């Protein structure tokens, strides 16, 4: 699979050798070409995965994630160039270098065949994101946000490393294929319980789990638009991918160790959906939306059924696209008025009609309108949870009522009503923003046309 | 067709609207009368409702309080 | 188009329920100075209107005549 | 009661300015300077879609089993089957409660 | 029901559009003669709604009522259905009386 | 189409029309510049009734704070013209 | 909506507002015109029965009792004019109102149509630019040192000045913009 | 004379029925004068920048910034652990979790016990 | 209904129970009861696909009506005799059900009164 890894490592010196006014064009065109190249990984088998070599392999759960990452890099480049116009050439090249390194680390993360290398890369992804958030963030809180982003992750991931090496001393290997073929049951003991917790808490804090989610609003609000896009779309899916990979050795302990996490996930889904209704900030609303959706994903992964796995994969892909679009839409208004308060600029439909259409489509997709893949994943998870226990349809149902509310609320707050009289700097939307929104939204419906390709290996 | 405001006078009426309204009211009443003349049973009932009290005990078959 | 208001002196409360209102207020020592303003609602083409039963039987005469002639035709067409 | 002279004067001036502005909103005669068969509807809106739909249903959908299923037609005493020619017998000598 | 309900709404919309977007029936005067076609349509639709024999509402509502009266059902539901079908004629009468009968009550600019 | 584009002369004509049907106001003594309290000798309740008559005639409500200030028919005409953007 | 409010409402103003509200609600109750005229004359007699109360305390007590009776006997569904704050066409056309400064963002191809209109717009903008400083100076000179005490603005007084703060009142979009 | 109207939280008392506005003092008149003075000063400040030809952008509102900052960033510095705060936090953050855990555990135990006896009517239950 | 008033206000012990009916055997008061005969075979009723609720002792008239409705399709006003016959024999079935109800009612009241009278005779 080096045919995709090497082109990014070549993007690096290509960017560093370009002319001062041709960095954006070259980066965008070659990132798009790399995405087109990575499109070929979707040709998956039905029995076993594409084992490229002793170091890299591709399943049907990681191929959509790789395609999403390679597609998201050009969108981040397109969104970033507006507010970096006054920046010096060297610092622009450094920003593009950070983005390229993040994409490369994610690409090698989603295809590592051994758990320790996957851990190394999944932890190496911290550095570029933290550097971006702290260095190119707009407000003074960014510093603190970075700290909240860092340690919250590391405290969860440090025990996992220990557990990982312990496994290597017990079973003799950390290769995923050997681990799967040589799986043995986990007895009910305290040592096994703490091994379960050590293996699980890292991906729990990455999702994030309710109660462990305090870093997400800070990180997703104080970060620049590219940083917010990369945290919402792809970085939250690392926890889900890791949990799906790691739950093969935790049975049958999980059968009873999932209760506290299931209760936290469901009740915190309800709580975050309720929080989104009373929010004076527009970015925090999207952040808590992400928290709710990832809580649903956590429930699906924890109940451990094929339908739940397919729903979780589809929901991760759809949520990534939707949240990236919502963040870009909010950033357009922020760039216009230099404020994230939602009730500052109102009646924007009168002034920006096509952007109002983009807002409407993004919000409709957010609240899981059929037959979008958002609702496909949500409905599969709901059905699997109903099979798990019939009473779940209450809590899930409550969420499905609250979510839509806040979604439409946001729209009605931003696009409808009468315009603010004293705001007269609302320029017509550029071609760049409209193209960004179109490139966000069209793949969603195209995937709706063929939904079997984001439903995971359990399909 | 051009009609101007009247300001405290009866509005101007064209013959066509009066003709249409009268025709449609007349056709509704004609339809009702014709249907009642041909299908009265749909309103007044068609088959007679019997009185259970008049039914003799022989056809219903109960013994005369003896056995 | 290009229509002026009618004369204002033609409006009189005489012959309308406003006369009864003024007579009732005169027995109490009061007066109604706005009756002439409301006289137009009763004066001209709005002088009379049908009742509820009369409104329901709007096209009853024509419809019943048509029904009668149709029934007469039916009675003297089965004689074939 | 009523306006004060300052209020009356301000209303007067604002009214003159507002009327001037409203007059300026009118369009001069040249203002929109624009720079430089019978039953066709039933052919491109009914005939072509139905041709495409009939082709797709007859030659692609019907090529696989159970894609188009119709409920079995009703059979009464006295009809004749089209394929086998079987005639369904009459029905049990009505009691004739005339 | 689709037919006469949509047609009654269209008659109401015609009345609203004629009287400068006025929807309160308390300012709706004598439109029996001023709006002959609208009056005819609304009267026919109200009669059809009230289950007048041999109209559109008759062939469904009459059978519905006579099927409810002859079934093993809750008695309170039957009583409520009868009271509701009386109140139907009640509110149709209210609409007709206030909208089309009497003297004008709208602004003088006709 | 819709209602015609109301003009100033029409507004003044309607105002004087509705005022001339008031029993407490002399038709001949009433002019477009006549004061209700001074020239015509009416009290505040008569002004309230006159403003209500204007609201009924033209089909739009006049807020109380704006209504108290009107004292002559010219003031009512100017208020109605400003409210409905009548400029000719 | 146009007149500057005062610090408080006087007793006469409160009584007049109660009179208007009572008459309107009575009209809502009395649908027909003749009945409304009869009961409105009765209400006028009731109101002017106590017009000559020299003691303000008893007048305010009568006003209190009238407000309580009005609240008890008010129409639950009173008549509202279509464009009043409770009507069915209150803010119907606010979606069609666009501020004038948007015309500054038009492409030159769009501005090529309507050249005379944009010439007149340039005239108005230049007039505003030229009169802003004089407006500010007049407001500065006329304002008391403790700041303004009401929301009333002065008119123009000198040779060719314009009333201060006139741009956003004169250039209202419209009542029926589109 | 007539039945009284009593206000509630979601149906407040009308202005015309407020006793405090029919028993007045010159102190109340002075207070209303100051209120109108502050409101007029703020309105003049707003209208000076509102009509400025050279003003391009958003007129920053200190009140809006104060509102958002108080709602978001000023909460933790002014938080004190009190019996009321601790009790409400414990209740609203612990009670629902254990209640739902008990409900789901009871339901699943019942379901499993029914499964073991072999009487659940699990026919056609292929997808899970 | 009067039956509802009698059962819900009067003595319901001598009033028939529609759910639990009949409570007497079919040949108690009758020396012999003729078996009700059915005109349409199971196969004809299946082939016509009438309904599960239309497959009573009246199905032959319904089959005839459906056949004549299908035969004279455009003239939707021609199947009046068949409809009338089906409605008439429906009415006969309903009248038979009323007969069964009234028989059960008088059976219950007569039996209860006779039991009370026999007990009174045995009590003296
Ligand atoms: C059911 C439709 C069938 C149509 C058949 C063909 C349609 C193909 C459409 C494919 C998607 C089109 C792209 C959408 C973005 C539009 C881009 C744009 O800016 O246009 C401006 C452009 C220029 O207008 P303008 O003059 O500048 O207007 C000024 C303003 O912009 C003001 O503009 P505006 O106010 O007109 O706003 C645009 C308009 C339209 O824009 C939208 O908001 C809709 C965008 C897509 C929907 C997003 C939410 C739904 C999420 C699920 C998506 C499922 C997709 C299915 C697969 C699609 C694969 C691409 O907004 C709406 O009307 C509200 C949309 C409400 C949708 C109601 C139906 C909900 C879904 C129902 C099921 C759909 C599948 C049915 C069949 C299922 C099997 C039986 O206008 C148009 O191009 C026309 C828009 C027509 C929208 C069609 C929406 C219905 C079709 C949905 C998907 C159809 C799938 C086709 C494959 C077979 C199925
Ligand atoms: C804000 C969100 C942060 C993340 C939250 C994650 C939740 C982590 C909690 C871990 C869940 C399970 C842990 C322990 C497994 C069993 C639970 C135990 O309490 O139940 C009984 C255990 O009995 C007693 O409770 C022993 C535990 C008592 C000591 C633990 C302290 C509990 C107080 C709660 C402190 C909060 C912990 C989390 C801090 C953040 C079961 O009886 P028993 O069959 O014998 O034990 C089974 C194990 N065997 C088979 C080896 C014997
Ligand atoms: C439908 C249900 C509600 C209807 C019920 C309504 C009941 C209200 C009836 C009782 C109200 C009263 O009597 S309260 C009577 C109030 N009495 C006074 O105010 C005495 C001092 N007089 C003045 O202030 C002025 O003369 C003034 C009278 C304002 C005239 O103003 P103008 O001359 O300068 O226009």
């Amino acid at each position: 699979m080096l045919k995709i890894i090497i082109p990014t490592t070549m993007l690096l010196p290509m960017t560093w050798m370009s002319k001062h006014n041709m960095i954006w064009i070259n980066a965008t065109v070659h990132s798009l070409l790399i995405s087109l190249i990575s499109l070929s990984l979707l040709n998956q088998l039905g029995e076993n995965s594409l084992n490229f070599s002793l170091t890299f392999f591709s399943d049907s759960l990681s191929a959509p994630l790789l395609v999403l990452t390679t597609w998201l890099l050009p969108l981040m480049l397109m969104a970033s160039q507006s507010h970096l116009s006054k920046e010096t050439t060297t610092r622009k090249k450094l920003y593009i270098t950070m983005l390229i390194l993040l994409q490369l680390f994610l690409i090698m993360t989603f295809t590592a065949t051994e758990l320790i290398l996957f851990y190394i890369l999944f932890e190496a992804t911290l550095v570029p994101t933290l550097i971006i958030i702290t260095r190119w963030g707009n407000q003074t809180e960014r510093l603190n946000a970075g700290l909240y982003f860092l340690f919250y992750t590391l405290a969860g991931s440090l025990p996992l490393l220990v557990a990982l090496v312990y496994i290597q001393n017990t079973t003799g290997s950390l290769n995923f294929l050997i681990i799967h073929y040589w799986s043995h049951p986990l007895s009910n003991s305290w040592s096994n319980i703490f091994m379960w917790l050590a293996c699980i808490m890292a991906f729990m804090v990455k999702m994030p789990l309710y109660g462990l989610h305090l870093w997400l609003p800070k990180a997703h609000v104080e970060a620049p638009i590219a940083g917010s896009m990369v945290l919402a779309a792809v970085l939250l899916k690392l926890g889900g991918y890791g949990m799906m990979r790691i739950t093969t050795i935790l049975n049958p302990l999980t059968n009873y160790m999932a209760y506290p996490f299931l209760m936290l996930s469901m009740w915190g889904m309800i709580m975050t959906s309720s929080i989104c209704l009373r929010q004076t900030d527009l970015k925090s609303l999207i952040a808590y939306s992400s928290v709710s959706h990832m809580a649903l994903v956590i429930v699906a992964i924890m109940i451990q059924t094929p339908w739940s796995f397919m729903g979780a994969t589809a929901l991760m892909i759809a949520h990534g696209l939707t949240s990236s679009m919502l963040f870009c839409l909010a950033n357009t208004n922020y760039e216009r008025v230099h404020s994230r308060t939602m009730i500052l600029a109102r009646g924007l439909q009168t002034l920006l009609p096509l952007m109002a259409t983009w807002w409407l489509v993004a919000s409709l997709t957010n609240l899981a309108l059929p037959p979008s893949i958002n609702l496909i994943g949500e409905l599969f998870i709901i059905t699997a949870s109903f099979s798990w226990s019939n009473i779940t349809i209450i809590l899930m149902g409550m969420n499905m009522m609250i979510t839509a509310l806040y979604s439409l609320y946001m729209l009605i707050t931003t696009q409808r009503g009468k315009y603010t009289h004293h705001i007269n700097n609302i320029k017509p939307s550029f071609t760049r923003e409209n193209a960004l929104m179109a490139l966000h939204i069209l793949p969603l419906l195209l995937l709706t046309l063929n939904p079997k390709m984001i439903l995971g290996p359990l399909y | 067709v051009h009609i101007e405001p009247r300001y405290r006078q009866f509005p101007q009426l064209t013959r066509s609207q009066l003709i249409q309204a009268e025709f449609f009211s007349a056709t509704m009443w004609f339809w009702i009368l014709w249907r009642f003349w041909h299908d009265s049973d749909a309103v007044l009932g068609h088959f007679p409702y019997p009185d259970p009290s008049q039914w003799t005990d022989e056809e219903l078959g109960i013994l005369p309080d003896d056995e | 188009s290009k229509m002026e208001l009618p004369d204002y002196k033609q409006w009189k409360i005489e012959g309308t329920p406003l006369e009864t209102v003024q007579e009732k207020l005169a027995a109490r020592g009061l007066r109604d100075p706005w009756g002439r303003n409301e006289a137009w609602r009763y004066s001209g083409g709005f002088a009379n209107n049908v009742s509820f039963v009369g409104a329901l039987l709007k096209g009853f005469k024509w419809g019943f005549a048509a029904f009668v002639v149709a029934v007469g035709a039916e009675y003297y067409l089965e004689s074939q | 009661s009523g306006y004060t002279p300052d209020e009356k004067l301000r209303l007067q001036q604002l009214r003159e300015l507002r009327r001037r502005w409203l007059k300026d909103q009118e369009l001069s005669p040249r203002e929109p300077v624009l720079p430089p068969r019978h039953s066709i509807f039933a052919v491109t809106h009914v005939l072509i879609p139905v041709w495409i739909i009939h082709y797709y249903l007859k030659y692609h959908v019907t090529a696989k089993p159970y894609t188009v299923v119709e409920r079995k037609p009703r059979i009464f005493p006295g009809d004749t089957i089209l394929e086998t020619g079987e005639v369904i017998p009459l029905m049990k000598e009505f009691p004739d409660q005339h | 029901h689709a037919f006469f309900k949509a047609m009654l709404f269209m008659c109401s919309g015609s009345i609203i559009h004629s009287l400068n977007d006025e929807q309160d029936i308390r300012k709706m005067g004598g439109l029996y003669k001023a709006m002959p076609f609208t009056t005819t349509a609304l009267i026919i639709g109200s009669l059809a709604l009230t289950g007048m024999p041999y109209l559109t509402g008759f062939y469904s509502k009459d059978l519905i009522i006579e099927a409810v009266n002859m079934s093993y059902t809750n008695a309170w539901a039957l009583l409520m259905t009868l009271i509701a079908t009386s109140l139907t004629a009640a509110y149709s009468t209210r609409i007709i009386f206030f909208a089309f009968l009497g003297k004008p009550r709208f602004p003088p600019l006709v | 189409s819709d209602a015609p584009p109301l003009t100033l002369e029409a507004i003044k004509d309607r105002v004087l029309y509705v005022l001339k049907l008031y029993d407490k106001i002399d038709p001949e003594k009433l002019s477009v510049n006549s004061h209700f309290m001074k020239d015509l000798g009416l009290d505040s309740l008569d002004q309230v009734e006159i403003i209500m008559a204007m609201e009924d005639e033209f089909g739009f409500e006049i807020p109380d704070i704006d209504a108290e200030k009107l004292m002559c028919p010219q003031e009512i005409v100017d208020y109605i013209a400003d409210k409905k953007d009548v400029y000719e | 909506a146009f007149s500057a409010p005062a610090a408080y409402l006087t007793h006469q103003q409160k009584v007049l507002r109660l009179y208007k509200r009572a008459l309107r609600h009575l009209e809502s109750w009395c649908v027909h015109r003749d009945k409304y005229r009869y009961f409105a004359c009765l209400m006028r007699a009731r109101f002017d029965e106590h017009k000559n109360e020299k003691d303000m305390v008893k007048a305010t007590q009568l006003l209190r009792q009238a407000e309580e009776e009005f609240w008890y006997g008010q129409h639950p569904q009173p008549y509202i004019f279509p464009e009043s704050p409770g009507g069915t066409s209150y803010e119907r056309y606010e979606c069609y109102k666009v501020p004038e400064w948007c015309l500054d963002d038009w492409h030159p191809s769009e501005k090529a149509m309507y050249p005379d209109y944009f010439a007149k717009r340039e005239q108005w903008k230049r007039l505003r630019r030229e009169s802003w400083e004089r407006e500010v100076k007049q407001l500065q000179e006329e304002t008391p040192p403790g700041g303004p005490r009401t929301e009333a603005l002065p008119p123009a007084r000198k040779e060719g000045d314009l009333p201060p703060l006139w741009w956003h009142i004169v250039t209202r979009p419209r009542e029926r913009p589109m | 004379s007539f039945p009284k109207y009593k206000p509630s939280r979601l149906a407040t008392l009308p202005a015309t029925l407020d006793p405090a506005e029919y028993d007045i003092s010159p102190e109340t008149r002075k207070a209303q004068a100051e209120r109108l003075a502050i409101r007029s000063r703020l309105k003049r400040e707003y209208l000076l920048q509102y009509n400025d030809p050279n003003r391009l952008g958003v007129i920053e509102d200190p009140a809006l910034i104060r509102w958002t900052y108080a709602r978001s960033a000023n909460i933790y510095p002014n938080f004190r652990p009190t019996p009321k705060t601790s009790l409400l936090g414990a209740l609203f953050g612990i009670g629902p979790l254990f209640f739902w855990y008990y409900v789901f555990k009871t339901d699943r135990d019942k379901k499993e016990k029914l499964i073991q006896e072999g009487k659940l009517d699990q026919t056609f239950n292929i997808s899970y | 209904g009067a039956h509802l008033a009698r059962r819900y206000l009067g003595d319901a012990s001598k009033e028939p129970d529609p759910l639990r009916m009949p409570t007497f055997p079919p040949d108690y008061g009758f020396p012999e009861r003729k078996e009700r005969e059915m005109v349409a075979t199971q196969q004809e009723m299946n082939d016509a696909q009438l309904m599960l609720q239309q497959r009573d002792y009246c199905a032959h008239y319904l089959i005839q009506l459906l056949k004549c409705k299908r035969d004279s399709f455009p003239n939707f006003l021609a199947c009046k005799h068949e409809q009338h016959d089906w409605d008439y024999c429906e009415h006969l079935d309903y009248v038979k059900r009323m007969k069964e109800f009234e028989r059960e009612r008088r059976l219950l009241q007569r039996k209860k009164r006779r039991e009370q009278r026999e007990a009174e005779m045995a009590r003296g």
